[PDB]
């Protein structure tokens, strides 16, 4: 089998770069390479075939090259929407193996988050859990620390996160952090916080609430 | 003595740009009275078959390539010039049209 | 208009069997080649086979060989995979595309949406839908989709009339082997209690649909 | 839009082994009732020239490629088999002799 | 300008051992490498033309492969006389530009050399110098140290070596070791001593005169 | 027969001239193409040009264009490399050698033995060949060739009838900027004062012409 080496694995470029993307392969290839863009849970796009070529309604800037066993995938104004997992395959032997991709992130000035907190559900504490939502909205870079108090002890093994996929737009990222907790556990304490320190927030930001009392 | 797998076959032979050496009189029909030398150049140019009996390979995107070659007229010595080439970047399986 | 639409995910016993479709229209899959390529969650793709619908010709990857069976049926214009003795590493998206006369080939410019084949010896949970409600400008308000299997979920808000600052999260993998996600929604708070904001949890593989309409709490 | 030097091409277009797109057809000259697919394939087979009217470029050094192809006969369906093909390793200019 | 660069710049192999010597383009070169072999101070002698077709008359240990931008020449059995610099070169683009070349030693069992010493000729101290000469002969490896002893007193600054070209039948080298003074300075002292450490003497050797005196 | 015997080697002053010739027989130059090969001492080879006698073309190294000028002579069979300009870099070996129809293009079958061009406002020294008298079985005895310029210097024993055991080292630059080397042979100590052991020197730029009897000393 042929393997395609792609290079890099991520990378993190701002909007208007240029970009470019290397693919080897480790015998010839004649020139049949191709290049696919993946933004997240949806098909692959066909953007560049047979090395060189433009596939059809693909915006110019999307540019290949290369001849031999080394390929060149270049974005010429890295653009928001631009924002995916890019793939090499070559089609010239079976099987027709891929590249591991690409996944490139657009870099956009920081934002802090919008910090919501959210008490469990009235119908939820019926059959018998707690699940406590704290959500950060809008922001970046992603790396956010979220820590949660429970009546000022910091808890560790409960909470869980998810963090969505970066905008197309406006570049920015979502997450939430879960905290999960039985409801015996929950109705014996007050006190619940969720505690966010980002990069763009000058200090940390608490959100909280206290069981009940409105 | 290992096999091509029809499909890679299929893959390979497949309408496209191949470096292929084309004789510079087929290139330059007027030019009679001229030897050519070499006799041929190397170019980029479609080939390889659309398996369908309306379809071409033909090329969609062309370009320019200049080389000296050698023009001997008989009796009156020989004169390096240069000469052009149509090279061929992008083929397409296209309709054929009468 | 070429498109390529799938059908037959689900969930299978390890051990087990599936048949994926590929129905095309735009085209005729005769006058082409079809191809299945796989998306391991979190991991890339890897090309499963192919197939030449005019005359059957089939090729496989050999990490499937004997397993899987591509096949067409040109009067229906669909094309088939067919997969036995599943394996856990079988889990993923399955994405068949077609190659045609417009590209290079195995170029394929025009792909299916792509069903998760997901191979469990798990059983299959609907979830609970419970409220985010916002609190007491710019609000956020929610939807706990909480403890299902197996993926995937969909949520929409407002039939769908809202989507405009909604974020549905990424499922996770409780720690009890059942999914949880979020989906989100910042709305002006000057329109909390004149709009409602109902939202519409959709779990194909059982059936469940949910509306839940998010109000700030009572007490 | 840089000039290629005599040398260079006088070089680059002699005599030698050149990926070639052969037709079956030629290759399989009396398959008349068939028709194949692909149409063609890729070969290593001898091109270019020797530039002197008494020499030609001739393979040296063969061997042999197997390919799966389609052969389709009218009104009887398509069976893929396996056909071979001569390859040119070797090409030398030689003495044409009648 | 295509760069070729031979790897490895030299190696020492024993007899009958298969030695590769790889050679690669900065672009591709068609397949218009070729391998020439040099004895030293003679014309360089054709072994593998087009990459990989033996030029007529060379022995067939000698072998040619590689296609794209890779090429190896391949000794299969290497002989007493391969010794000798090996180069490629490529045919594809004006100018037609070298590798580096690579000399292959060939390797053989230890042998301690056969010292001998030449006083300075009656002629020659006639002419007003003197040249005392050491000759270590028939030896391996050509590692060797070589001490000068006026009268007991090490020299350093007037002798100078040549060392021999490895021999083509019995693989071994010689040396000379040639002390250069004036006369007036020889005439003042009586024992001329050479002194040679080599890995096939089990202690050093000494060969010696004292002038005039026979 | 097919062989290239090159001429015209020599000293020359830096910025001075030198043709050297290239004399083929065995084949028309006409028929093909000579190239010339250089090495600079202690260095590897270099191309300098070629020219296609035909026609008269000629194709040169960037390094040593507008200085070197390839021309041949097809009445006479010969190749000429015209040297004007010298720099000290432009010290070394010269080759010529030809490519035709049995190899592939530039792969160069036959050529000559090379002769030294060696650019040097010194001046030319003879050497003086001084005994390297036998000892009081094997023996060894010698020659040395010393305090000449430019090189190279030939070393012959007994007219060329003695080569088993012969050995004549690379030449070496003195501080002094002469060069000096030792031929060596090993004979039994039997045959001392039986056989005769003259050398014989030849310096071809200085016409110097030594033999030197060598025998062991009196005293």
């Amino acid at each position: 089998d042929i393997q395609m080496t792609q290079s890099p694995s991520s990378l993190s470029a701002s909007v208007g770069d240029r970009v470019t993307i290397t693919c080897r392969a480790s015998q010839v290839i004649r020139r049949s390479l191709a290049w696919y863009q993946q933004k997240p849970g949806k098909a692959p796009k066909l953007l560049i075939y047979a090395a060189s070529n433009l596939a059809s309604g693909v915006p110019s800037r999307f540019s290949g090259s290369g001849s031999g066993t080394d390929f060149t995938l270049t974005i010429s104004s890295l653009q928001p929407e631009d924002f995916a997992t890019y793939y090499c395959q070559q089609s010239n032997t079976s099987p027709l193996t891929f590249g591991q991709g690409t996944k490139v992130e657009i870099k956009r000035t920081v934002a802090a988050p919008s910090v919501f907190i959210f008490p469990p559900s009235d119908e939820q504490l019926k059959s018998g859990t707690a699940s406590v939502v704290c959500l950060l909205n809008n922001f970046y870079p992603r790396e956010a620390k979220v820590q949660w108090k429970v009546d000022n002890a910091l808890q560790s093994g409960n909470s869980q996160e998810s963090v969505t996929e970066q905008d197309s737009k406006d570049s920015t990222y979502s997450l939430s952090s879960t905290l999960t907790l039985s409801k015996a556990d929950y109705e014996k304490h007050k006190v619940y916080a969720c505690e966010v320190t980002h990069q763009g927030l000058s200090s940390p930001v608490t959100k909280s609430f206290n069981r009940g009392e409105c | 003595h290992e096999v091509v797998k029809f499909m890679d076959v299929y893959q390979r032979s497949y309408c496209h740009p191949i470096e292929t050496l084309v004789d510079i009189f087929q290139e330059y029909p007027d030019e009679i009275e001229y030897i050519f030398k070499p006799s041929c150049v190397p170019l980029m140019r479609c080939g390889g078959c659309c398996n369908d009996e309306g379809l071409e390979c033909v090329p969609t995107e062309e370009s320019n390539i200049t080389m000296q070659i050698m023009r001997i007229k008989p009796h009156q010595g020989q004169h390096i010039g240069e000469m052009s080439f149509l090279q061929h970047n992008k083929c397409e399986c296209r309709p054929k049209k009468d | 208009e070429v498109q390529l639409v799938e059908s037959g995910g689900g969930l299978v016993q390890p051990g087990g069997s599936l048949r994926l479709s590929c129905a095309a229209s735009g085209f005729t899959i005769n006058a082409s080649w079809i191809h299945w390529v796989r998306q391991a969650p979190g991991k890339g793709l890897e090309w499963v086979g192919a197939i030449y619908p005019y005359s059957g010709y089939t090729n496989y990857a050999d990490s499937v060989k004997g397993r899987f069976t591509i096949s067409a049926d040109t009067s229906k214009n669909t094309a088939y995979l067919q997969m036995n003795s599943l394996r856990a590493e079988d889990t993923a998206v399955y994405y068949c595309a077609r190659w045609g006369h417009s590209t290079s080939p195995w170029a394929m410019d025009y792909w299916g949406q792509g069903t998760l084949v997901t191979v469990s010896s798990a059983s299959t949970k609907g979830p609970s839908v419970f409220p985010l409600a916002p609190s007491s400008g710019t609000a956020a308000l929610g939807c706990l989709v909480k403890d299902y299997f197996p993926e995937p979920v969909t949520v929409s808000w407002n039939s769908g009339a809202l989507t405009s600052g909604v974020h549905t999260f990424p499922a996770v993998l409780q720690s009890s082997g059942l999914y949880s996600l979020s989906s989100v929604v910042t709305v002006p708070s000057s329109s909390l209690g004149t709009q409602t904001y109902i939202c519409n949890v959709n779990h194909k593989p059982s059936n469940t649909k949910v509306d839940k309409k998010v109000e700030p709490k009572s007490c």
